[PDB]
């Protein structure tokens, strides 16, 4: 964004004015990685009580 | 389970309810008129033959 994009000028005067510029700013989105800790799901306990693994 | 006893067709199904193992009773499917069957209605097809 240009702050002093507008200047009060005088058509009769001839005095110089300092310049500005088109700055460029950058947005961001950080990446997050998650997961699941190893969970024991052996078939033995489910089969023992006669249940589908 | 498909079985052929003395030239008749019988089949057993195993219910196996979710979390269990249950089995149906014996029963013999029969045609529109009756007479049961003489061969199992299960055909196995392969590249060479059936």
């Amino acid at each position: 964004k240009i702050q002093g994009l507008v200047r009060p000028r005088d058509p009769y005067s001839n005095a110089d004015v300092a310049a500005k510029d088109l700055r460029q700013l950058v947005d961001n989105t950080i990446k997050v990685a998650s997961g699941t800790p190893p969970i024991n799901i052996p078939p033995s306990m489910l089969r023992w009580i006669q249940k589908n693994p | 389970e498909l079985r052929l006893v003395d030239g008749t067709y019988w089949q057993r199904t195993w219910r196996e309810n979710d979390g269990q193992l249950y089995v149906d009773d014996w029963i013999s499917p029969t045609k529109a008129d009756g007479s049961q069957f003489d061969e199992i209605p299960f055909v196995i097809f392969g590249s060479k033959n059936n």
